[PDB]
């Protein structure tokens, strides 16, 4: 979990 | 005999002088006009600040002739310890009067004791208070004063212009220049006074404040008289160095002063300072060699830095010939920054140490001698304010110390700089002896000295005009023109200021001299003015006289754009230099001068140019140039419109392209270039030429100069880096020509057919056209091409040789010394999988050869012409030097060949073939030509840190890595606060300065330098010194550096005592293995040192010496052992396909398939089986460490605390990362595993590690909101204001994800509340979109503080 897939949510 | 006055006479005037004091009563010109001198009985002499009034018995007079009188003045004051005899000479010639102090006798002294000892009772200063050598009165018609003071601020004029009225009241009001006018006469006062005083604006000292004229009012009957006197002169000044030691230093020159009386010299019907200024040029000091300044059209810097030899002297000579072709032979001025020692900011202040890696004094002299035939002048950058321990001049006496007795530290970059004691350096005779060392090397070949930083108070708190005058004198005495850094510095002797000529530096307050008086007087003598740079406004908004705009293409500040350099010369510098061939005679309607800024009496005229600015200039042959401003209103488009006429004919018109790069203009010109590029004499009528430029491109019509009016045609050539091209015959009708020009393209116009300027590329370089500057034709005339492939000259900037397919490019070597050892190196960037080679042959047989496969290391050398910001291909540059070593054959028959072996379509680039004498002999080969051993003590390095190459830890930079030099005891551990030796063995070592905590490669070997054969084993060893434990590591990798794909071995501290490192390496299957030095994430141990001691101590440094690489014997293996090793490897990893990255599996398959090729080849030997086995063993240790790393990532993510401790004990890297940069610390902080976070941090995990998006562990701690983890990270050194890809700090991720107490913790630790996201979002704006009401009010209170 880096920001890319975390933002997407 | 009884009469107390005499008369001196010339054909222009009669001067009545007094017998009781060296004073003038009045000057009477031939036409009867009168100028007053000192109408009152004033007989004051000041010595050492004490005024003494002289009586009749204190003065003797003698009239030598009609043009000269001598005075002897007895100047005495017992109470003040003054007993002197001053001899004064008054002489007249034409409209000039000179007053010279020809002798000073001190009755209270025997002189300056040997070694500049203190002279007790020395006469230090002298002046004649209110001497009024010339004066004007309020009762005279148009009585006025014009004065100039130093201003480097584009918005603040240095001039004052006012009427002299009954209310005028001044007492010793000091100016650089001062002129008085009244009753039809004008005069300025010149003096050689070194007095420093009042200035308008200046960021530095260093002669900026020199004011030489004192104005004083007195009553003369019912009128107020304003008189001019010289400011005080220094005679035997007593000074103190940084240790308290005192010296008395003799005068730079004896006191001198003069006046020149003018009538209406410019014949415009008015008498003002401009008439006095024209006459003043006949008496004023002129900077040494200022007569060549109009010829210096192409100024630029050629840089060398950090032992790299980016620009050897013979390459600089080729770049001079390229600029000569492109400008049709205009004069040049090349500033060699880094000419000495290891390069720029190395070896200061050893002026005589010419860079041996650049070719030494011999190549420097060849470059200067041959360059002078192309009108190129050269000069060197020196420093007299800062020095490095390596310099032989470095001594305790040279060291500047503070009031506490500690070092006055300078800048730390390659080494720690230390201030020089400026007063000691002068008074001891040390500086002048170091300039004498340089003079022995260059003889009379060098044109100028560029003195860096002088005036910034690094050498002492003074650096005044007296020190600057002595500094300029020791330079001028060696035949060198004076140039310096600061725009305002050295008004007396400087002909160029870098911060005046390069307009981008410093901003509007720190540019060249903003003075109409100074520029009127000396525009033709200096490049020290304000040029066009409209964002600065005022003086920088389209000055009519232009002003030097300096660009570079040879590495200075990374500047490499040749086309922009040439475009800039034609845009601003050709017209600026054209204007400098004339002297200002009239200047009216200056919009910068108003009643409000002290210039109410400024020279105006509504009948000239519609009342808008106009300047008239003339040469000694009567030629007239008129420069006019379109409008004086800065809101008008015509403010930037300028017309130039030459003898009444328009030669330029329009708006220049903004000097700040902000807007292209429309200026066109057809400038007659009538002068040669040497002394600037007129060229013969037949070879007179015109330069044409058209900013927007198009067609313009012009009236040719008078001597061209009867021609029927002209020849026009387009100028390129190849010279004159595209000749056109253009008809002339009615003395006019029409020219069609491409935008921003230079053309030269001749009366008839012109010859090409002759250029022999690469003189002294042993090959013709070593830099591929000769165009496509070089591959026909100089180099011989053979093969089925393609060879071409490519690159619109720095041209290179580009090879495709199977091709050889050869050239015979010349001027070699038979039996002598040579190194030949060439820059190579190979994008092909096939080999690129350099070979030296003799009579068909090979003397030496070397090859590179695909290049693996990008070039990060900022001052180098092919660094990775210059786009060799696909937005990068992998240029690195490839060496061969050979002995020149007795037959004198040697040839170099550059080749590409493969037949594929990928490119190979070569450039800069350098053949140099070199004694390195540390390589031994096996019978097959492969490496047996490579040793290097770095004592014979042709350039750089070979066999290593600088890596990307600082990006493209003037890299803080170089060859350190021995100078004991100053370079050894134990001197001052220094704890590390710069050099481990001999005189040289490789030094890394302060590159700690980069988490990346610092330098590495590359295959073209040291080739490690696939499967072969090597023992590598070296001596080192490292400042702290685990700050630097040995790195081993294969191919282009990739984080995670290298093997690291932390090096332990060796501070002040040399350590030894040794390891083994097995060559990778692709022949691309390398080893290097890596900067870890570990913080250095500063041992309680503070300030400069943190850098000078060596705690953050790494020194390497005595490198040894040797092929070793490996245990012999049979084909069966190699085959069994394959099955063992496959059994361990073939099943882990899904558990691996797509790139990790392909790298595994690549090694496996290649090891099997070795095993199964027909005719394989035990060497092949042993190599295949060793490759598989290395692959095994790599895959085993990769698995432990991904298992540690999984254990930190899933919270398996025990698994983390045992995985790191087995071999998992605490700083392991996935394909996206996610470390175990990133995973434990996101998951909330506090104990794992603490254990990882204790083991050495990088608290500030970034992933691909710039997200740190602290950023990831805000997704769920782990409060205890945020406290731990912050405590260990996490950056509270770390910004990721979208500009979000940890504070922005906490507010966007709605976690209140994290925000409170971040705000407490110092997270700047003013910080903005990649949008217009402060931490307050993030809370509005997520309903975090309590957050918004808390940080609102903190922001108001
Ligand atoms: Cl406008
Ligand atoms: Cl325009
Ligand atoms: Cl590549
Ligand atoms: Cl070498
Ligand atoms: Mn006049
Ligand atoms: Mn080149
Ligand atoms: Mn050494
Ligand atoms: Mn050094």
């Amino acid at each position: 979990p880096f920001l890319a897939l975390l933002a997407a949510x | 005999s009884m009469v107390a006055c005499e008369t001196l006479k010339t054909k222009k005037m009669e001067v009545q002088i007094k017998k009781n004091f060296p004073s003038v009563l009045q000057y009477t010109m031939t036409d009867g006009k009168v100028m007053y001198g000192q109408s009152k009985d004033v007989r004051t002499v000041e010595i050492n600040g004490t005024n003494i009034e002289l009586g009749d018995d204190d003065v003797t007079f003698k009239k030598v002739s009609d043009t000269e009188a001598t005075y002897t003045l007895k100047v005495k004051d017992e109470a003040k310890k003054i007993d002197a005899v001053i001899t004064v000479q008054i002489t007249v010639k034409a409209n000039q009067l000179h007053l010279n102090v020809t002798k000073i006798k001190n009755n209270l002294s025997e002189g300056i004791p040997e070694g500049n000892g203190v002279e007790e009772n020395a006469i230090q200063t002298l002046s004649f208070p209110n001497q009024s050598l010339v004066s004007v009165r309020s009762s005279q018609e148009n009585a006025q004063f014009t004065g100039a003071r130093m201003s480097s601020n584009t918005q603040k004029p240095g001039d004052t212009n006012f009427a002299v009225t009954e209310d005028t009241n001044v007492t010793d009001s000091d100016y650089t220049y001062g002129f008085i006018s009244g009753a039809g006469l004008s005069a300025g006062l010149w003096s050689n006074s070194e007095h420093d005083g009042t200035y308008v604006a200046a960021p530095v000292r260093g002669g900026s404040q020199n004011t030489r004229v004192y104005a004083t009012t007195q009553q003369t009957g019912d009128a107020t008289s304003l008189g001019l006197a010289s400011a005080p002169w220094y005679y035997h000044r007593t000074v103190t160095d940084s240790k308290g030691k005192k010296y008395t230093v003799a005068e730079t020159a004896l006191p001198q002063m003069a006046v020149a009386i003018a009538g209406d010299e410019n014949e415009d019907g008015a008498v003002n300072w401009q008439d006095g200024a024209i006459a003043y040029r006949d008496i004023m000091n002129n900077p040494y060699k200022s007569e060549e300044v109009p010829e210096l059209v192409a100024w630029r810097i050629a840089m060398n830095f950090g032992s790299q030899a980016q620009n050897p002297f013979l390459t600089t000579l080729d770049n001079v010939k390229k600029v000569a072709l492109n400008t049709d032979g205009l004069g040049q001025s090349v500033l060699l920054k880094g000419y000495g020692n290891e390069g720029h900011d190395s070896g200061h202040p050893d002026y005589g140490d010419i860079g041996q890696r650049l070719g030494g004094a011999d190549d420097m002299n060849t470059m200067m001698e041959e360059g002078s035939k192309y009108g190129a002048r050269f000069g060197v950058h020196v420093n007299a304010s800062e020095m490095y321990p390596e310099a032989k001049a470095f001594s305790e006496d040279m060291v500047r110390r503070n009031s506490a007795g500690g070092l006055s530290y300078g800048w730390n970059w390659l080494d720690q700089g230390v201030g020089i004691d400026g007063i000691y350096d002068l008074a001891s005779g040390s500086r002048v002896s170091r300039f004498a060392d340089l003079s022995k090397e260059v003889g009379d070949n060098m044109d100028f000295i560029y003195l860096d930083v002088w005036g910034n108070l690094t050498s002492s708190g003074s650096e005044d005009s007296w020190e600057t005058r002595k500094m300029s004198k020791m330079i001028n005495d060696n035949g060198w023109r004076m140039t310096t850094e600061w725009g305002s510095g050295n008004e007396y002797d400087s002909t160029f200021q870098h911060w005046a000529a390069d307009l981008t530096y410093g901003g509007y307050t720190s540019k060249g001299e903003n003075s109409e008086v100074m520029r009127f007087l000396r525009n033709h003598q200096k490049d020290s003015w304000v040029g066009d740079y409209p964002q600065y406004g005022g003086a920088a908004n389209a000055p009519l006289l232009g002003g030097y705009n300096m660009k570079d293409f040879e590495g200075w500040q990374g500047r490499n754009d040749y086309a922009a350099y040439i475009k800039n010369l034609y845009t601003h510098d050709v017209s600026t230099k054209f204007i400098q061939h004339f002297k200002v005679t009239r200047w009216v309607n200056n919009p910068l001068l108003t009643a409000d800024n002290g210039n109410a009496a400024a020279v105006s005229d509504p009948n000239t140019n519609n009342g808008n600015e106009q300047i008239t200039l003339k040469d000694s042959n009567g030629n007239v140039v008129v420069v006019s401003r379109g409008s004086n209103d800065t809101s008008s488009a015509a403010y930037r419109q300028r017309t130039i006429t030459f003898n009444g004919v328009k030669v330029a018109s329009g708006v220049v392209s903004a000097g700040d790069g902000s807007a292209t203009g429309d200026e066109s010109y057809l400038l007659p270039w009538m002068w040669d590029s040497f002394t600037g004499k007129l060229v013969k009528d037949s070879e007179q030429k015109l330069y044409h430029w058209n900013t927007k491109g198009g067609t313009t019509t012009w009236t040719l100069p008078d001597s061209w009016k009867n021609l029927s045609s002209v020849k026009v050539y387009q100028l390129t880096d190849q010279g004159k091209t595209n000749e056109q015959t253009v008809a002339v009708s009615g003395g006019k020509v029409t020219l069609t020009a491409d935008a921003e393209t230079p053309y030269v116009v001749y009366k008839g057919e012109a010859k090409q300027i002759q250029v022999n590329w690469s003189e002294g370089m042993h090959v013709v056209d070593a830099g591929f500057n000769g165009g496509s034709n070089t591959l026909t005339d100089n180099w011989t091409v053979s093969g089925s492939g393609k060879a071409e000259v490519e690159g619109d900037n720095n041209a290179m040789l580009r090879l495709t397919g199977k091709v050889d490019v050869s050239q015979r070597l010349t001027d070699l010394k038979a039996g002598q050892k040579y190194a030949l190196y060439v820059g190579v960037d190979n994008r092909s999988t096939g080999d690129a080679s350099v070979t030296v042959t003799s009579g068909g047989k090979v003397l030496a050869t070397n090859s590179t496969g695909k290049s693996i290391a990008k070039n990060y050398i900022k001052a180098y012409g092919h660094n990775t910001n210059s786009n060799t291909e696909n937005g990068s540059s992998y240029f690195q030097n490839m060496y061969v070593f050979f002995t020149a054959p007795e037959n004198g028959d040697a040839t170099v060949t550059l080749s590409h072996k493969s037949t594929d379509g990928a490119h190979t680039y070569f450039d800069d073939v350098r053949i140099v004498e070199n004694q390195y002999s540390g390589i031994t080969y096996e019978k097959d030509g492969t490496l047996k051993s490579l040793t290097n003590g770095f004592e014979n390095n042709a350039q750089g840190i070979w066999p290593f190459v600088v890596s990307g830890s600082e990006g493209v930079e003037d890299n803080r890595i170089h060859l350190s030099e021995l100078h004991a005891p100053f370079t050894r551990a134990g001197w001052d606060v220094k704890k590390m030796d710069d050099v481990l063995d001999g005189t040289w070592s490789v030094k890394v300065n302060g590159l700690t905590q980069k988490g990346t490669l610092v330098y590495q070997t590359i295959p073209q330098n040291v080739k490690f054969e696939a499967g072969a084993k090597y023992k590598v060893s070296f001596d080192y010194q490292s400042g702290s434990d685990d700050i630097y590591a040995i790195a081993v990798g294969q191919g282009e550096y990739s984080a995670g794909s290298v093997k690291l071995t932390n090096l332990k501290k060796a501070l002040g005592e040399t350590g030894k490192a040794e390891f083994e390496l097995t060559g990778g299957v692709n022949g691309d293995s390398w080893f290097g030095i890596y900067s870890t994430a570990t913080a250095p141990d500063l041992q309680g040192s503070t300030g400069n001691a943190q850098d000078f101590g060596g705690y953050k440094d790494f020194v390497l010496d005595n490198l040894k690489i040797e092929r070793i014997e490996s245990q012999t293996r049979t084909k069966a052992e190699a085959q069994d090793k394959v099955k063992e490897i496959r059994g361990k990893y073939d099943s882990k396909r899904a558990e691996l990255s797509d790139a990790a599996w392909q790298q595994y398959q690549d090694t496996l398939v290649k090891a099997r090729v070795l095993i199964n080849k027909n005719g394989a030997t035990a060497e092949d089986f042993t190599k295949a086995y060793d490759i598989l063993v290395a692959l095994d240790e790599y895959m085993k460490l990769k698995d432990l790393d991904r298992k540690l990532l999984e254990a930190a993510m899933d919270g398996q605390d025990d698994e983390v401790r045992i995985l790191m004990a087995n071999g998992a890297d605490v700083n392991a990362a996935d394909e996206f940069g996610t470390t175990p610390l990133h995973l434990a902080a996101f998951a909330g595993h506090l104990e794992i976070v603490e254990v990882l941090l204790k083991t050495g995990a990088d608290v500030n590690a970034d992933d691909v998006l710039g997200d740190t562990p602290l950023h990831l701690a805000a997704y769920f909101g782990h409060l205890e983890i945020v406290e731990v990270l912050l405590k260990d050194g996490a950056d509270v204001n770390a910004q990721d890809h979208w500009g979000w700090t940890p504070l922005h991720l906490a507010a966007w994800w709605g976690h209140l107490e994290i925000v409170e913790v971040l705000l407490k630790h110092g997270a700047d509340v003013n910080a903005q996201d990649c949008f217009g979002k402060t931490p307050f704006d993030l809370a509005i979109d997520n309903g975090n009401e309590d957050i918004a009010e808390v940080l609102q209170k903190a922001a108001k503080l």
